């Protein structure tokens, strides 16, 4: 899941 | 959580800093308008705004006090509308048009390109007209840009928090407009106009969302947060 | 109009007179007898509905064309938020009528109902939570009627809006709340109205697939009200 | 429309 990556960041 | 104890003036210069910026488009003015190609300018355009959106979200006070699968859900649930109403807010000063970009300013006609957009660019227009009619300030709107990221998904899976949250931005909108002047029956009211639109705005992403999953070259991120509606 | 000079407490009387009554259903369930009942149970509630509309206060000041303009865009809300409201004093169920009370799992008799029963269910628990009265959801409902469709046309609507806002408030006045407590009970209020959207615009989707319309005759009535929404 | 009878009736 990227917007769980970006997230993250 | 320091959002419980920040006033309203602080809450309004939070909200007002985390502010993300107005992104361009790509878009060749040389060249007339297809529904491939316009697609793909507002395609392109939203996923980069979607970067800067997560990034917004964290500085949204209480927003970071929630745990990531929480904050995974109120933004795939609600991105589209936080688009919109940005685009809305973007496009007040601008009658008949839609400022999805500096350079990048539509009417109804040049929605017509696509099938089925013409409906909800409509309806983006009226929403713009009425903030333009209500002479929406931006201390309001980033209010209520906050209160869509924050109550949109609240209610499909804590919740304690966010409703204090939430609370607190009521607060913050309704000492705004004791500061403008308005009269308690005055505030009431103008506070629920306010929140009304954002029914509207929560019809529009469905309407919006609808078509886009549909028959519909979008980003991966995009993808993912369209596929969250399936 | 005269749903302007008329004074908060009677705005709530003739709100509460005006009352659509608790129909009954047609005395296991598949997915064809599941959304049959469904059915027909919705569609003698739409004749309720309507005659329940022009006793709405400014209601019968609009005209014919704007009165069907709301009708068609607010119904699914109207007579979900009914739902809701009727399944509030009994947790984990929705009472479609005093003898249909359903629960989640009786959800999975028809392919995608389950996640909007359980939307409903959240929306029911969360009425329950907030001590939801009588007053207020006659209140909510009318705003839905009212506003839902006003941005897709009305300064008279808006200023009937306003009435019940000022109704709203006056109850809350009346229930011993502070004035930071009651703009706060009104926001928690409104916000509820988007999530009925939601409900109403993922509901929509599934009621106008041509799997939903062939899996029971629907009546022409319903078809004319869901085709309203393409 | 029915919902036009409906509403006049
Ligand atoms: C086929 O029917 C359609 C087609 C396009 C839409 C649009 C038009 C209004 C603005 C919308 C978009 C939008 C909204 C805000 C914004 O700053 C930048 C972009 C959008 C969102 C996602 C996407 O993949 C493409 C565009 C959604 C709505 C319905
Ligand atoms: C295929 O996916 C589905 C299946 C069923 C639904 C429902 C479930 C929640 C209640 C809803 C309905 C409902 C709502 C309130 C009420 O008093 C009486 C009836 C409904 C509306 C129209 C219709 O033709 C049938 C039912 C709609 C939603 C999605």
């Amino acid at each position: 899941k990227i917007l769980h990556r970006l997230l993250q960041d | 959580s320091l959002a419980l104890s920040l006033t309203a003036d602080q809450m309004v210069s939070a909200l007002l800093d985390a502010e993300p910026p107005i992104l361009y488009s790509e878009y060749d003015p040389t060249r007339p308008f297809s529904e491939a190609s316009m697609m793909g300018l507002l395609t392109n355009l939203a996923d980069r705004e979607l970067v800067h959106m997560i990034n917004w979200a964290k500085r949204v006070p209480g927003f970071v006090d929630l745990t990531l699968h929480d904050q995974v859900h109120l933004l795939e649930c609600a991105w589209l509308e936080i688009l919109m109403i940005g685009l809305v807010w973007r496009s007040m000063e601008h009658p008949g048009k839609l400022l999805f970009a500096p350079n990048l300013l539509l009417d109804r006609n040049q929605g017509k390109c696509v099938e089925g957009m013409v409906e909800i660019f409509d309806m983006l227009l009226a929403t713009s007209s009425r903030f333009r009619m209500m002479n929406l300030q931006g201390e309001e709107f980033v209010c209520l840009k906050s209160i869509i990221l924050l109550n949109s998904g609240v209610y499909t899976f804590e919740k304690d928090h966010i409703h204090r949250v939430l609370d607190k931005i009521t607060d913050t909108l309704i000492h705004l407009m004791a500061k403008a002047g308005l009269t308690l029956q005055q505030q009431h009211q103008r506070l629920a106009q306010l929140l009304l639109i954002l029914s509207h705005i929560r019809h529009m992403s469905n309407k919006g969302m609808e078509h886009l999953y549909s028959m519909k070259p979008l980003s991966d991120l995009l993808l993912e947060m369209l596929d969250a509606h399936r």
